[PDB]
């Protein structure tokens, strides 16, 4: 059963780059797809990326398509958020996510059992 | 609104003896189910050893043949049952079902557990 904790969130200028990290606990970390999501103020929780348990296929929203790359290292139990080219639109709450889809699914905040308490991210003007 | 998927964290099986993986799910009006695949983690990747279609059960290696079925008549039951489970069976499995869906497209959902075998 699994706690995730994310970091790595901060301030940054437009323009720039920010790395998020998500430490998960256990020994099954293989076992399971993981996802962020994020939430910005007054609005709805959307998905952001999702990687498979193997790595590999990625799946990405539209809106940080190309931007963002998700990565992950399973002898380290942590998945990464590569967060490139940043726009003020991206501030947000940003959250892990882990679930057992394998291959589909995978924008779907209910394909997610467990999810870490969220990191803000700022990128200002 | 769209089906879901329950198949438990891991499953416990005795050696020898046979196991049941359940992969369940609540049948919804308007929902077909076309295709139900079981997959087994050899490796990195996934390999198909069960897949159900329009034209019945296929068993897709050679170990499983007459030790491997999804036996249960309860609709939205897809259950894989093995008998005589090895030490080689310990591995994650998925279960993977394609539905048509009341706007006739598809949707597909997909689930993994962890099958242990215990002596």
């Amino acid at each position: 059963q699994v706690q995730l904790v994310e970091s790595g969130g901060g301030l940054v200028q437009a323009g720039g780059s920010l790395r998020l990290s998500c430490a998960a606990s256990g020994r099954t970390f293989s076992s399971y797809g993981m996802g962020w999501f994020r939430q910005a103020p007054g609005k709805e929780r959307e998905f952001v990326a999702a990687i498979r348990w193997n790595g590999g296929s990625t799946y990405y929203a539209d809106s940080v398509k190309g931007r963002f790359t998700i990565s992950r290292d399973n002898a380290k139990n942590t998945v990464y958020l590569q967060m490139n080219s940043l726009k003020p639109e991206d501030t947000a709450v940003y959250y892990c996510a882990a679930g057992r889809w394998d291959k589909y699914g995978s924008s779907f905040q209910d394909e997610y059992d467990y999810w870490g308490q969220g990191t803000q991210v700022t990128v200002s003007s | 609104g769209r089906p879901i998927l329950e198949v438990p964290e891991s499953v416990t099986g005795p050696w020898k003896g046979d196991v049941n993986l359940p992969c369940t799910y609540d049948p919804l009006q308007g929902y077909t189910q076309v295709l139900v695949k079981w997959l087994v983690q050899r490796g990195s990747d996934p390999v198909t050893i069960f897949l159900r279609d329009s034209s019945g059960d296929h068993i897709q290696q050679a170990k499983y043949q007459g030790r491997l079925h999804v036996s249960h008549k309860v609709p939205g039951d897809v259950s894989l049952q093995l008998s005589t489970l090895e030490m080689d069976d310990r591995s994650h499995y998925t279960c993977e079902v394609t539905w048509q869906t009341p706007d006739g497209n598809q949707v597909v959902r997909d689930k993994i557990t962890e099958l242990r075998v215990q002596k």
